[PDB]
RNA sequence: CGCUACUACCGAUUGGAUGGUUUAGUGAGGCCCUCGGAUCGGCCCCGCCGGGGUGCCCUGGCGGAGCGCUGA
RNA sequence: UAAAGUUGCUGCAGUUAAAAAGCUCGUAGUUGGAUCUUGGGAGCGGCCGUCCCCUGCUCGGCGCCGGCCCGAAGCGUUUACUUUGAAAAAAUUAGAGUGUUCAAAGCAGGCCGCCUGGAUACCGCAGCUAGGAAUAAUGGAAUAGGACCGCGGUUCUAUUUUGUUG
RNA sequence: UACCUGGUUGAUCCUGCCAGUAGCAUAUGCUUGUCUCAAAGAUUAAGCCAUGCAUGUCUAAGUACGCACGGCCGGUACAGUGAAACUGCGAAUGGCUCAUUAAAUCAGUUAUGGUUCCUUUGGUCGCUCGACUUGGAUAACUGUGGUAAUUCUAGAGCUAAUACAUGCCGACGGGCGCUGACCCCCUUCGCGGGGGGGAUGCGUGCAUUUAUCAGUGGUGACUCUAGAUAACCUCGGGCCGAUCGCACGCCCGGCGGCGACGACCCAUUCGAACGUCUGCCCUAUCAACUUUCGAUGGUAGUCGCCGUGCCUACCAUGGUGACCACGGGUGACGGGGAAUCAGGGUUCGAUUCCGGAGAGGGAGCCUGAGAAACGGCUACCACAUCCAAGGAAGGCAGCAGGCGCGCAAAUU
């Protein structure tokens, strides 16, 4: 191509995203935004695919340009903005508050929050930066540049904003033994205690995580984000809570509560 | 001794013309371990692909072969031995990929058969994109 | 049109390319500015990223510093004398970065005089008639003389830039691209490289 | 050796036809630089009279030309 | 494409069926003899089988009266090999679930609003990572510019130190 | 399912091929009731194309004096529906094809500390110390036209801006660097020594460009980020808002909510570009190739968005090769993949996903964030269309469709 591209075919959508094969030749491009194309799930297919409010994508135009959906605090009318990891989806007339965050497999689920609840998240922070006059700026996952932050903040610590204000309250450093969602790769949807840290210079830095039955594994330190000092998480946690119970164990609890239940 | 070119040859950094009543010299640590020799600090020699006394940084893959060759003037030709593994007569054949690597002058002493670790760079010049970090000398040679 | 492209031209081993596209646009060359010494005329060029260029094609001021003791100021460039790149880029006076020109050199002696308080320049027997910069040399309070004083004590100048002075023309290298950024801005030549280039435009000379 | 048939080969013909690369000579057209200056202005000038202030001045509508200046 | 072990790595042939150069030397290529950690200390099950151990040198915590026990970052031959880990688009293939009436398909569906699914594997080589050290390469001390020792000296130099300022 | 079988002989055992055997994917023959999916002008000609269509677009919110429609509390302009036209944005995606292309493309793998980036998202947007809203064109409109002809346009009369231009007030009262009149206090017989206030003037924000000095935050490492000094400021000219809409209020004219649009710069996103390591088919009846029209380096420039022989000038004589360079061929776009397949393999992949390339052949450029764009423009070469013979117009390897080509492929 000689110019950006504005389409996605259906098969080339990300596979998290859970599109059918057969309805259409396209996917919803995500519009350019705070989160990656293949990170991201546009608001469409939350609202259409997800919840099931909608039945077309002519339906979610009717619903977003109502005014009636509040993505991390503020009213967006686009239907392919990218919704990613720990915003916030305030279906506001329904009230309604809705977390995203993984599933114990690597899409996103539907994790209703309190309306308390829903007032702050969870931002990982990308770079520190000194600004034109001295002035420290942060940089989160999700593009904020929120500057005159506290100093002890560092790259790859987590930092608990207030929606309305836009401003820090409390944050997580980067230590072991805090709690640690994997947001990205094989373990995509995890949630453990940071056991180990693995420098390397130049290359990626590692970062070994045991689980809460004691399922130690591996991953990339950009693929990580942490939820909580120790073992107490600062935002709800979904059902299997990030521990990925094997195949054969999904299988038996599946078994035994399909044959209990009637 | 030295500025043999028709421009003036010195380091951008250090400036060599405050008033008076030996010249200072720029250098760094290359990281990733790799210790900046003596001759880089106490030398009098000026190149601007100098990954110790240079405009170069060192980022992405660091390499090792032999050098072959040095009749090129401030770089060389090293020689990448490997094994290809040809699956269907399940067996390796040796194979080499010889490539231009520019020989910092703070490495004085280096003779073709020394083991000489590379590292990734900005490119050089059309055919050189790596810059030799340190020199291990040839088994044995002693002497 | 003139192209910056890789794939017109031999590999390592010698074997020529097969072009596999044609000219793209990202691989421009646009042709050379050969900006001159005359009066200003720069001619802004759109670039990649619809981000302006500033083609200088005549230029005779520029900001040079004079380095030893930090001031710059903006300078009449006279003459261009010796360019290390191509010898006949002295003949047709282009100004390009890393060229060896003649500058005025009296804001810097202006400067010094007004600073410093000591004549220089001014070959010795005359005086200065309109008793301006006469005046400036004397006729200070009781401890800004000495603050003149206690600055006076370490003023010295070498004897290079004192013969240049005293002919109204200093040596600078251009540092800025007047073809780039539209500015032909520098420094002064001092200690080694003045030394150097003086023995460089000497060989040339005879 | 002889008859029939087929297939390649050789070669007189400085053979012939589709191409491609190229020495040399010419070289459309764009682009850049450079000199351009058709044309269109706006301005200072005095010829003409007011409103107002007091012959002088701040100005409002009508034309002139040194093309005088500079602009596109 | 298999059949074709009639292209042969697995895996073919070469006395006579087609096939070993007339003979020798010879540089790349390919392949290369043997040899350098072993006997144990400890426990469980019924003499045997699995398990724990045979390198040292800034800051901390099971602490004790500057040291010892322990953890963390770093230093610690080079690979090949193997094992693990990270990472690697979907679609396809393998494959989980699911009565599209069956099936190819599909990614849906199922309960008198709710309950679920949209798994998982594989992804040659090369690059990254941490175990293992048999096998195969490779290294050293042989005019000793060999170690590990504490010593005598020299040159440059963080500055801890003279109530504060030379 | 790890399979063979007929054929040289009078008969025999072999080698060995021919022929059978089963897919698979193109053609074609004959036959064809139901139903569900579904390939389909790739192979030959990236050959030529009649005709039609395939990229346009308006909200309360840039610009409404078309009476084309249309309400009445109008004189404090503009009710509202609104064609056209200006402005903005898009037209660089999508679609089609596989000609070129053999370390190229592409794949895994890294890098960008070597670059650009409309948009989106979040920052910034009284940080600079020095008009209660400016200027005059133009289009639709109206009206005279010309040519045989085109999505050809010319002259004249008007009139809009979020078009093109120009530009102030406020914050604003003062800080901070120099300057430096003046003046104060202490020691000395005094000069001298030593320490504070200070009129005036010159500068000062971010961005651009150069030089210097010191060493807030960050990396494995910056000549990083930030700081300070000195300045510079492209007249073909960085920013600091002369913009629009809703509901409108409180306050002795000031002050304010919720937006839309625009904007320097930073980050983010979508990318794109150029690099790292490794990997490709046949060919030796291709063994030496590359190099003063750059070959491999070095130095300094030019150009470029940046890195670099990318291109100059001057030096150096290098670089690649039996581990197959260089040249040639390819019925070669590459990959994910497909067919067969015990274990190995063999063959194919024009074809819906990713990446690349091209629009009849080369070439050049405009505009824009993005093009060397062809449903953009300018030539040349080729072929071809209207013509009143002066000229004008073209690009189906888009969807249909036609001709041609063919063994070979569907509805204007």
């Amino acid at each position: 191509a000689r110019g950006p591209k504005k389409h996605l075919k259906r098969v080339a959508a990300p596979k998290h995203w859970m599109l059918d094969k057969l309805t259409s030749v396209f996917a919803p491009r995500p519009s350019t935004g705070p989160h990656k194309l293949r990170e991201c799930l546009p608001l469409i297919i939350f609202l259409r695919n997800k919840l099931k409010y909608a039945l077309t994508g002519d339906e979610v135009k009717k619903i977003c340009m109502q005014r009636f959906i509040k993505i991390d605090g503020k009213v967006r009318a686009d239907i392919t903005y990218p919704a990613g990891f720990m915003d916030v989806i305030s279906i506001d007339k329904t009230g309604e508050n809705f977390r995203l965050i993984y599933d114990t497999k690597g899409r996103f689920a539907v994790h209703r929050i309190t309306p308390e609840e829903a007032k702050y998240k969870l931002c990982k922070v990308r770079k520190i930066f000194v600004g034109t006059k001295g002035i420290p700026h942060l940089v989160t996952h999700d593009a904020r540049t929120i500057r005159y932050p506290d100093p002890l903040i560092k790259m790859n610590d987590t930092i608990q904003i207030d929606l309305e204000t836009g401003k820090i309250t409390d944050f997580i450093k980067f230590d072991t033994g805090n709690l640690c969602m994997v947001t990205g790769g094989a373990n995509l949807g995890r949630i453990g205690v940071i056991t180990n840290r693995e420098r390397h210079p130049g290359s990626f830095d590692v970062v070994h995580v045991k689980d809460a039955n004691g399922n130690s594994f591996a991953t990339r330190l950009s693929n990580i984000f942490v939820i909580g000092k120790g073992n107490k998480p600062w935002i709800s946690l979904p059902r299997g809570k990030g521990i990925r119970l094997t195949i054969a164990e999904e299988r038996d609890k599946r078994l035994a509560a399909k044959q209990s239940s009637g | 001794d030295i500025q043999t070119e028709r421009a003036y040859q010195k380091q951008p950094t250090i400036f060599q013309n405050k008033k008076r009543v030996k010249l200072p010299r720029y250098y760094k640590n290359i990281g990733l371990g790799f210790k900046t020799p003596k001759e880089a600090i106490e030398g009098t020699y000026i190149d601007k692909k100098c990954p110790f006394t240079g405009n170069v940084s060192i980022r992405g893959r660091i390499l090792s072969g032999v050098v072959t060759k040095m009749k090129m003037q401030r770089t060389i030709v090293i020689r990448r031995d490997y094994l290809h593994y040809i699956r269907k007569y399940n067996r390796f054949e040796k194979r080499h990929k010889n490539m231009s690597v520019h020989l910092s002058p703070c490495f004085r002493d280096v003779q073709i058969g020394d083991i000489v670790t590379v590292g990734e760079c900005r490119p050089l010049s059309k055919t050189v994109r790596f810059n030799v970090l340190k020199v291990t000398k040839a088994a044995g040679t002693k002497k | 049109g003139i192209s910056r492209d890789n794939w017109h031209k031999r590999r390592k081993t010698g074997g020529k390319r097969k072009p596999y596209h044609k000219k793209r646009k990202y691989e421009l060359g646009r042709p050379a500015a050969n900006t001159k010494i005359g009066p200003r005329r720069i001619h802004t060029v759109r670039v990649r990223g619809g981000n302006k260029k500033y083609r200088a094609l005549r230029l005779d001021v520029g900001n040079f510093s004079w380095g030893s003791e930090c001031c710059t100021r903006k300078t009449r460039i006279i003459d261009v004398v010796y360019n290390a790149s191509n010898n006949e880029l002295v003949r047709t006076k282009t100004l390009v970065k890393n060229c060896i020109v003649l500058i005025d050199s009296t804001p810097y002696r202006q400067w010094y005089e007004s600073h410093y308080a000591l004549p220089l320049g001014r070959k010795k027997g005359a005086k200065l008639t309109p008793e301006e910069e006469e005046i400036l040399n004397k006729k200070r309070s009781k401890k800004i003389q000495k603050k003149y004083d206690e600055r006076k004590k370490n003023a010295k100048i070498s004897s290079l830039l004192e013969e240049q002075f005293q002919q109204g023309k200093l040596l600078a290298c251009i540092a800025s691209r007047p073809g780039q950024c539209g500015r032909a801005d520098g420094y002064v030549l001092e200690g080694k490289e003045l030394e150097f280039y003086l023995r460089k435009i000497k060989a040339r000379k005879g």
